[PDB]
């Protein structure tokens, strides 16, 4: 479970913070 | 949702080194970013992802993390440095809907970093009493004029025969002076009546602990 | 080179509609989340919302949702930010800014380019020249040898209006501070000059305040007390 979200578009995604 | 919460104040002498704390409840699992904001200018991006820091910053601009806090540490704190910070995160909120998550870009109050450059100037206060001109035009105005006090900064108090009063007051923010010192200045408004069936009225500056005041009476 | 150019600040009275513009250029428009953050004057930055114009996806503050719409023209790399009906809570310098995706070892964003922001005043004031009164000097202004003397610049709208004295003539010891918007909308400002106590019954002091938006122009003697 990570902070990833748009993860399915490459250069729409926004990381809010470390994975797991 | 959280909050973020960091000192609206941070002084610091040049050449020392300058702490900004930012705390909120989910910073433990969540990137902070910081920004630089010269008043009257657009925000700069210092520190992402907690401790990198963007091309073309200084490496005197350190970003850590510790549990529920970020921290943005200055070394060797040049002038430039004045200014405004602020720290950021991020929330996010997977709706019970089903589907539909929403996101939450946070920004703490941030936290205005001052570097004493000269030493501490207590200022100077002028109070002016209504013009027969606009008492006659049947209105009233006490000016308190004030100026060449640093750090920029002072609370003003307005007290009609020794007892304060919040009613009739409006006071600007402390502004540079072209000598380095900062100024300001707060105005009262009464009637002609409210002002003339009294003994008097003062404007009380307080500056770094220490106050001062001017007093004013009808003829 | 990249930035962010936003449309020009303005005043508006409380009900109207407004739209505020933001164009891009030199990056792809449409692969990077534009956000937009409020600073209402001494607050802090305030976050509005964030799109990503290649299908316009939107996230607001709870604080703006239904009060504001974020929205880009693809066709010219342009975001906006619209009320219908402005209120005075609305006054503020908004800042129109990309939101970064720094690839790497583990990704992250933020927000490296901004706009030089838009000032907008929600308020009830309308365009007038200043009444300007003077400020007598005294045994009360009068300290070591120096007597304070002024003028009183008020009610006026909007910025700005320009102090001299006695025609450019006298500029040592001259401070005119910066105006107070006052709760009612219009602004208010002083203007003082410390001069010899001993030329009071001498010498002239006029000051020349000019009032460009209103076309005011007035000249003001200020003489010795009672």
């Amino acid at each position: 479970a990570c902070q990833a979200f748009y993860a399915s578009s490459p250069r729409k995604s926004i990381h809010i913070g470390a994975c797991a | 949702s959280y909050d973020l919460t960091q000192p609206p104040s941070v002084s610091v002498s040049p050449g020392q080194t300058a702490s900004i704390s930012c705390s909120g409840d989910k910073l433990d699992d969540k990137y902070v970013s910081w920004y630089y904001q010269r008043p009257g200018q657009s925000p700069v991006l210092l520190m992402y992802q907690d401790f990198k820091r963007p091309s073309g910053i200084p490496e005197r601009l350190s970003g850590s993390k510790s549990g529920k806090t970020a921290t943005l540490t200055i070394s060797g704190t040049q002038s430039l440095d004045e200014g405004d910070y602020y720290c950021q995160a991020w929330d996010a909120s997977t709706g019970v809907s089903g589907g539909g998550t929403k996101l939450t870009v946070l920004f703490g109050d941030g936290t205005r970093l001052t570097v004493l450059g000269q030493p501490k100037a207590a200022p100077s206060v002028t109070l002016f009493p209504p013009s027969s001109e606009e008492l006659q035009a049947n209105k009233a105005t006490l000016v308190c004029l004030i100026s060449d006090f640093y750090p920029g900064a002072v609370t003003v108090a307005w007290k009609a025969d020794s007892s304060p009063v919040k009613a009739g007051v409006e006071t600007t923010t402390p502004s540079k002076q072209s000598n380095n010192k900062y100024a300001a200045s707060s105005y009262l408004s009464l009637t002609p009546e409210q002002w003339k069936s009294h003994k008097s009225y003062s404007c009380q500056v307080t500056h770094e602990g220490s106050t001062v005041e001017k007093t004013v009476a009808p003829t | 080179e990249v930035q962010l150019v936003e449309s020009g600040g303005e005043v508006k009275q409380p009900g109207q509609s407004l739209k505020i513009s933001c164009k891009s250029s030199g990056y792809n428009f449409l692969d990077s989340w534009i956000g937009w953050v409020r600073q209402i004057p001494g607050k802090g930055l305030e976050w509005i919302g964030i799109i990503y114009p290649d299908d316009s996806d939107a996230h607001y503050s709870p604080s703006f949702e239904g009060q504001v719409t974020m929205s880009v023209d693809k066709s010219i790399s342009t975001a906006y930010l619209q009320w219908t009906t402005l209120q005075a809570s609305d006054t503020g310098k908004y800042f129109c800014t990309r939101l970064y995706l720094f690839e790497g070892a583990q990704s992250s964003n933020a927000f490296d380019l901004w706009g030089q922001g838009t000032m907008i005043l929600v308020s009830s004031g309308t365009t007038k020249g200043p009444s300007v009164f003077p400020l007598a000097p005294s045994s009360k202004s009068t300290s070591g040898g120096t007597a304070a003397l002024g003028c009183l610049v008020k009610d006026y709208f909007p910025e700005p209006v320009t102090v001299s004295w006695n025609s450019g003539a006298l500029t040592s010891g001259v401070h005119t501070f910066p105006a107070v918007l006052q709760s009612s909308g219009l602004y208010s400002l002083s203007s003082v000059v410390t001069v010899p106590s001993s030329s009071l019954g001498t010498q002239t002091y006029i000051c020349n305040v000019n009032h460009k938006p209103s076309n005011t122009k007035v000249d003001k003697k200020v003489e010795p007390k009672s």
